[PDB]
């Protein structure tokens, strides 16, 4: 979960408590999430 | 005036003449038009679309004007291409063409009996799509796009990604396609078709190993399962005819025999290092044609049963099981080779993948299959239906009207 | 000329296939 | 139920950037 | 250059 894209950076997607992306998002989905 | 020895000889005559008859009745379909084993896609494209002559589509064309058109299975799988593969964009065009051709041959020849392999064996363990940087499936199988490729030297380099497609059929216990990719330009295609432990049928094998877009190894074979390491006469005749048809030129030997294939390779097995687009194209044509011929000869295969009555069938079944075990063990002792692409995904995980998937042998586990074979009936009765006595009377009235008018 | 036809046909048939796959999974496999 | 068809269309589509672009952030 | 109309795939012929 940390070896993914930017990770600890202001450019990362929002993440849940367990490290999964918010709404179960992934980087191949056709939509971009909003940073929290 | 007949003698017991000659009664036994007469039995031998009848017995092997039936074998001869079956062999030529299986070769005769490919004897005439061997190029039809490869140019079937082009011939179906030249045939073009078929107007669907069903009454519902005819009513659709009569009311809305919309025409329903269908296509043959060959151009259907050509339209599909690779398909919905998770790694269909990172693969080489040659590997993509080969995967499309072999998967289309499966889905076309083995229709109405091709099942997906049970998910608890390969898919519930996450082996349908494995990534080197995510061995524990912490990203729910989305690591291929969730994780960027490793930097040079940086831990994880080179990244190895393997996508697997395992199917079952009536005559085949496992039809396995494995596509492996690595950062150093190396791509591996591994296609193995396994007959069940009731058929005297060879195991189909293909391995395409390329480095940086150039094909370095290309192996296609019908590996035998018998004790004497020889195939049936129909397999020998078909392989020789297809080699003559598609290989045409090149050097005649082209067999290094790298000390591990000698226990599993057929006498007409092909293992080349392609040097030239012409030789690569000839190999691809030969391999697609050989796979289509193998699947076409799979249609009329009859399982071997034993138990009461006779024991030579039991000996044949034991020979089939031994040959499959020998092929699996020879592919398992391959660790001076392809297993080096593994170890990046651990050693114990390499063992738990090698033994469980791909080359797996077991006397007690035969995968279940669903032979529908009634979709043919449903499609036939949608093409040629019966409309009832009232519609027969209405058509009689219409025919009388056209007879009295025209 | 026919590659555009192939792309359009593939998009249409995959849309229909995915729609009915989702319909069957939600309405029957639950 | 609404979006399944578009999801399958996205999953079954060839990315043409790797077939178009040839040979800093290479 | 029109994409979606020509190219993009190996072929022995």
């Amino acid at each position: 979960r940390g070896k993914t894209w930017f990770a600890g950076t202001a450019y990362d997607a929002p993440r849940n408590a367990d490290g999964t992306f918010k709404h179960g998002w992934h980087w191949n989905m056709p939509f971009s999430v909003k940073t929290e | 005036p007949l003698s017991p020895e000659d009664i036994m000889r007469l039995v031998q005559q009848h017995e092997d003449v039936a074998a001869a008859a079956e062999s030529e009745q299986l070769v005769a379909q490919f004897r005439d038009d061997p190029q039809g084993l490869y140019e079937y896609v082009n011939r179906a494209y030249a045939e073009g679309p078929r107007r669907v002559t069903t009454p519902i589509s005819l009513l659709q064309e009569e009311i809305t004007g919309a025409v329903t058109e269908s296509y043959p299975a060959a151009v259907a799988n050509d339209i599909i291409g690779m398909g919905s593969w998770r790694l269909k964009d990172d693969v080489d065009p040659v590997i993509e063409f080969l995967v499309a051709r072999l998967e289309g041959c499966w889905r076309e020849i083995l229709d109405t009996d091709l099942c997906l392999y049970p998910r608890e064996k390969w898919k519930e363990q996450g082996w349908d799509l494995v990534d080197s940087m995510d061995p524990h499936q912490e990203l729910e199988g989305f690591s291929y796009a969730d994780i960027p490729d490793p930097a040079k030297g940086e831990a994880g380099y080179p990244r190895l990604q393997l996508e697997n497609r395992v199917y079952c059929s009536k005559v085949f216990r496992k039809l396995h396609v494995e596509v492996g990719l690595r950062q150093d330009g190396l791509q591996v295609l591994h296609v193995v078709v396994y007959p069940r432990y009731s058929y005297d049928m060879p195991i189909f094998g293909m391995d395409i190993v390329m480095v940086d877009g150039r094909v370095t190894l290309a192996v296609v074979d019908c590996c035998p399962v018998r004790a004497d390491l020889k195939l049936q006469p129909h397999y020998m005749e078909t392989m020789a005819l297809l080699q003559r048809t598609f290989l045409e030129g090149t050097d005649p030997a082209l067999r290094r025999i790298p000390e591990w294939g000698s226990k599993i390779f057929s006498p007409l097995a092909l293992c080349i290092t392609p040097s030239g687009p012409e030789e690569l194209a000839a190999f691809a044509k030969y391999a697609v044609a050989l796979h289509r011929a193998y699947l076409t000869m799979s249609l009329n295969a009859v399982p071997v049963v034993a138990g009461p009555g006779d024991r030579r069938e039991a000996a044949r079944l034991q020979e089939i099981q031994d040959g499959q075990k020998r092929f699996c063990d020879n592919q398992l002792v391959n660790k001076k080779t392809r297993r080096v692409l593994e170890v990046a995904m651990g050693v114990e995980w390499t063992e738990a993948y090698m033994s469980q998937l791909m080359f797996d042998f077991d006397p007690k586990y035969e995968p279940p299959y669903f032979d529908a074979s009634f979709e043919k009936l449903y499609t036939y009765f949608d093409e040629n239906p019966s409309f009832g006595e009232m519609a027969d009377e209405a058509m009689e009235l219409e025919r009388g009207a056209e007879a009295e008018r025209a | 000329k026919s590659f555009k036809k192939k792309y359009k046909d593939k998009a249409i048939i995959y849309y229909e296939v995915g729609k009915f796959v989702l319909n069957y999974f939600l309405n029957n496999q639950l | 139920l609404i979006f399944g068809g578009k999801i399958s269309q996205l999953l079954s589509s060839k990315n043409l950037v790797k077939s178009l672009k040839q040979a800093t952030h290479l | 250059p029109d994409p979606y109309t020509t190219g993009f795939g190996w072929d022995p012929d």
